[PDB]
């Protein structure tokens, strides 16, 4: 079975796997490792996209557009210090 | 790139309301940088150590360096949950 | 009758005293302690609770939300300093 | 795990504006958190002044040390008014 | 006559004479001082009152509430600085 | 305790504007506050002056220094038009 | 004919030359020195003074009341910054 | 004192919009304000060059610093553009 | 063919390519240099350009009056810091 | 001055928004100025460097210097692309 089911994830836990040693950052990289990066980059991503659908229902719209994420990301003050130095296109 | 699942996530936490090419290009941004950010502290923090491994352990001090105050709190809670439960999960 | 009521509070007297002593933050702690903890307690919540309230009829809702919460406690200067490394999730 | 008393001040606030639960996911960890921090220094408070036991008088200059400016005025007197009524109302 | 409609005031120059000298700030405070203090007193608070009245008018309200001393003191520059460190309760 | 007066303010200000109990409690802290906090450095300038009587010469100074900018001319302005009346209004 | 009109001026170029020496700045001052102040003065004002006009009809009136030379003023950046310690009465 | 003035560039920007006697209150300590600021620099500017004169070169150099970055380049333009005229202009 | 269609832009490359060997910026400038300046300044310009068409319609107009640029340009946190020492007239 | 190009990338952008010359006044200056500072560093960096030439790499690094964060990343992305375009498009 997968390995991104059996985390209960919906990010591709191989996929962070693979990136982390292709990357050459590690000797070589644990079996939790992928699956906690995965898990984190799942987290961050739900919780942005959240944000972010907020600001979509607040104006009018259904889609998201980068306005919503810059919106978002720059109304949550935890998530600004994070995309400090980030520059969202049309945001 | 990723848009796959951030597309799977979006309906998790808002099931009605789409998301555009463009904006789905910024989500991906995202994801590839706090990726590189994170598995680049990880890096770090094991060459630091003189460990030839990136454990888990290193994603999560990563984590708490650095993500925000309560924000990595979350993180590092959803990174356990996810792998204890893999880990048990066999 | 009651410590809570005793003392006019909400907030459980009793529980702020277990979680002094078992906290093991004192050798031995009094017994307006626990009273005046639990009272600040009650109060912060009342504040944020109020100005959260606020936000919430504003928008247009009769249920708060993290939203309201974050807007609110973002919003009152004092209250965003002492929550200022705090990151209200889906706030 | 606080959420009947944050209930109930809610009520006592806006008899008529509900809390999600979600929201109150929140408001327990903000109860926790603070009361993490004035333990936390009301303890300090007192190994500095090698005194045993931890007093209200600790807990009150824990408040002025960690709440702001006008905020923490209204918390000593809440507590004063607090303490000095189940002390009479024996 | 009054003292405070000699001065052409609103705020009582007597009651801000006693509080100078029972304060025990001087050995003997001055005739003008409570005057001049009085007069600065009434200003101000005609100042922050106006800016929260327009406030309360320009939400929909005729009772002027806290959140408009507050959306008052902080949206003028030079009214916020004064009171920067103070806390408006329900601000 | 200023309630009169504060209110008597407001209807020459906004006289069709109400205000409530709870904001009342603000503004008469706000009188209480700045009256404090002029008289602690009008005080303050009388010590260091040498002086054992608080002229109005140090209510001035006294506002010059804790008032911001312009806020600070003003309230110079009324101070010396108010005390001028007094004075010669006999 | 006017020194004024002859520099294509709104702002009294005679009455800034008058203050220019009264006021002891100088032992002489020259015969631009007037007309260049007095245009960097009418400039300023027609700046402030669209911005202000912009913010009257945003809201809803056609008359500029403090409010408006504020929030003109605070909203531009680089006026923010030129007018940072001064406090619009009423604004 | 500048209502005449400020009133008649008021038109030419905004020719149907009106200003209350309190806002003109304002824009007139605003004229006052600048003028003093900038008389004042370019004196500052003369001394230290040991001239007796204030040149509208002092005016210049003082406009560049006390206004802001692009602020400063349209008021001496417009200030060259005036002087200009007027010197031409006889 | 036009340099400024081989290399697929809007913005002038021979403009640019006089400019800096005009300017003396350097002693000669390469082949590419100017095709890449007028490719960032074709992007920058798209760029806020695209902001302030949104700030445009936003409000509720069509055409773009500095009021949209300066709006633009503050709102996003990169472009803000960019033109951080820049005066939008009547902006 | 550049209100052709100008007009001609926001028809590509917003194909349905005008512009007014005021606020194409406004862009005309924003275009020559990056473009002056962009050019200053490059300029720069060629000195320090010890080159005549001012090399597309130096409008890069020049280009890096002055951008922020990720508006340098695309820039520098956009300025490859139509390099690379413009010299296999011989």
């Amino acid at each position: 079975k997968s390995r991104s089911s059996r985390a209960g994830l919906q990010f591709p836990v191989g996929r962070v796997h693979r990136l982390l040693r292709k990357g050459n950052y590690a000797e070589r990289v644990g079996a939790g490792a992928p699956v906690y990066l995965a898990a984190v980059l799942e987290y961050l991503t739900a919780e942005i996209l959240e944000l972010a659908g907020n600001a979509a229902r607040d104006n009018k719209k259904t889609r998201i557009i980068p306005r919503h994420l810059q919106l978002a990301i720059r109304n949550d003050e935890e998530l600004n210090k994070l995309l400090g130095k980030v520059t969202i296109a049309q945001g | 790139s990723y848009s796959i699942y951030v597309y799977k996530v979006l309906k998790q936490v808002h099931p009605d309301t789409g998301i555009s090419s463009k904006a789905m290009g910024i989500m991906n941004s995202f994801v590839n940088d706090i990726f590189e950010r994170i598995a680049g502290e990880a890096s770090r923090l094991a060459h630091y150590n003189k460990r030839s491994t990136i454990t888990s352990r290193e994603i999560q001090t990563a984590v708490r360096l650095l993500l925000p105050g309560e924000l990595a709190k979350h993180a590092v809670s959803e990174g356990t949950k996810a792998v204890t439960k893999y880990t048990s999960s066999k």
